[PDB]
């Protein structure tokens, strides 16, 4: 990379850590204004998503 | 367009050979305007909608929510979708006879 | 990148494999034990979520 200017290199770690802080959660998702006869549900079944 | 989408996108005389949508994006894709014949095919939750043009060509639905507004003139229509929270069909002010 | 001293190169498609390794899932969820009306559940509806 071309960090601050200089030819440089980083770890993979820290790439990694700066991916996950963007990750964002469930809570963004949008709000469906009903629920059908076919609809799925997650859940941690047989402790597996 | 396919993929996640989010948000709300505007086209404005924008003349187009044909539109495509697909994927489980959710976004708002709006149109306006244009002197082609265009085609449309959305299968994807998202929402679509169309408004003022003098012509539009074969239109397919298979998913999601289509608003076909103040169309002059299309040549044909057709749907297949199923019941969900986000499917919806409706037309407003717009004739099948050429 | 450097990797095992070794000037190479993975795709893209590599990375984000690994990546997705420390992402985890639902089972890294902690537990609330109680719920209430006003609250929301996710799932997978008419192909969306």
């Amino acid at each position: 990379g071309c960090f601050d200017n200089t030819s440089s290199t980083i770890t993979v770690q820290q790439l990694v850590n700066l991916v996950l802080s963007q990750a964002g959660g469930l809570c963004d998702l949008p709000q469906a204004g009903g629920i059908g006869d076919n609809d799925l549900i997650a859940g941690c079944i047989g402790g597996a998503e | 367009g396919t993929g996640n989408n989010t948000g709300w996108f505007l086209f404005d005389e924008v003349n187009a050979d044909s539109v495509s949508i697909t994927g489980a994006g959710t976004g708002e894709f709006i149109f306006r305007g244009g002197i082609e014949q265009t085609d449309f095919s959305l299968n994807a939750p998202s929402k679509l909608l169309v408004e003022n043009r003098s012509r539009v060509g074969v239109v397919n639905h298979l998913n999601g929510l289509m608003i076909l507004k103040d169309i002059g003139v299309i040549v044909s229509l057709t749907s297949t979708a199923e019941d969900n929270a986000f499917t919806f069909l409706a037309v407003i002010s717009s004739s099948l006879f050429d």
